[PDB]
Formats: C-alpha cells, sequence, structure tokens
C-alpha cells in the first residue's frame, strides 16, 4: 500500500522532520521530494495514522490518495 | 515562573524555528519562547504547574526534532 501526501516543506530542515515522525511511527518505507512538498509512504498503518503522523511537524498537510 | 532551555538539533533555517516557535507559544502555560538556530536551542519561560521540562521537551521531540534538556532555571 502507498499512500501519498502532500506536505508544505519550506527547507531541507522541514524535511528532516518529516523523515522522523516517520521513523518514530515505525513500519514505514517513505521517500520524501522537497522540491515537489510531497510525501510518499508504503505502510500497512492506516491513512488516519500516517496522515496523523505528518501534522505533528506543525506543517499543514492534506491526503492526494495513492499512486499506488 | 520557570525557564528551561532545551537544546535542539535540526534546525536549518528560519521556517524551523518559525515551526517550533509559533506552536509551542500555542501551548497553554508557556509564558514566552525564544528559539535561537546559533545555539541550537529553546529558551521557554513557563507557568510551572501547567508545563514541565519534561512535557515542553517531548513537545518539541515529537514535532521531528531532537530535543533534550539542558538547563533548568527557577526559584
Ligand atoms: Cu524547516
Ligand atoms: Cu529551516
Ligand atoms: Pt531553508
Ligand atoms: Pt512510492
Amino acid at each position: 500500500p502507498k499512500h501519498e501526501f502532500s506536505v508544505d516543506m519550506t527547507c531541507g530542515g522541514c524535511a528532516e522532520a518529516v523523515s522522523r515522525v516517520l521513523n518514530k511511527l515505525g513500519g514505514v518505507k517513505y521517500d520524501i521530494d522537497l522540491p515537489n512538498k510531497k510525501v510518499c509512504i508504503e505502510s500497512e498503518h492506516s491513512m488516519d495514522t500516517l496522515l496523523a503522523t505528518l501534522k505533528k511537524t506543525g506543517k499543514t498537510v492534506s491526503y492526494l490518495g495513492l499512486e499506488i | 515562573v520557570n525557564s528551561v532551555t532545551i537544546s535542539v538539533e535540526g534546525m536549518t533555517c528560519n521556517s524551523c524555528v518559525w515551526t517550533i516557535e509559533q506552536q509551542i507559544g500555542k501551548v497553554n502555560g508557556v509564558h514566552h519562547i525564544k528559539v535561537s538556530l546559533e545555539e541550537k536551542n529553546a529558551t521557554i519561560i513557563y507557568d510551572p504547574k501547567l508545563q514541565t521540562p519534561k512535557t515542553l521537551q517531548e513537545a518539541i521531540d515529537d514535532m521531528g526534532f531532537d530535543a533534550v534538556i539542558h538547563n533548568i532555571e527557577g526559584r
């Protein structure tokens, strides 16, 4: 399962925070595009928790659907 | 009110300080927060029957920046 999120990421430090909340939820394999302000997560975790994880950054997130 | 200094790895630009500053400020009991890129930390004045150095630390840690407590100051 490969969900895809929009995350407003200004700086490279902003992208480092996204990979941390993700690494602490565990059980994900992610790839963070900083130019395009996008995250794709392959994870058995529900869309709603993976969503919930990414707004702990303080950054406004949103669900784009699947790839997959 | 007391003062904690949490050190913070992973702040690169101002969007980082701002993010950290503007949301840890929304937290209640927080009288005042001033984050510094240079020594890579935040100083928080706060009402102690509302927050603890560990609650403030953890709040930052949950944002994806690595926060560890450096200095507690009070009376
Ligand atoms: Cu940033
Ligand atoms: Cu930054
Ligand atoms: Pt930047
Ligand atoms: Pt992918």
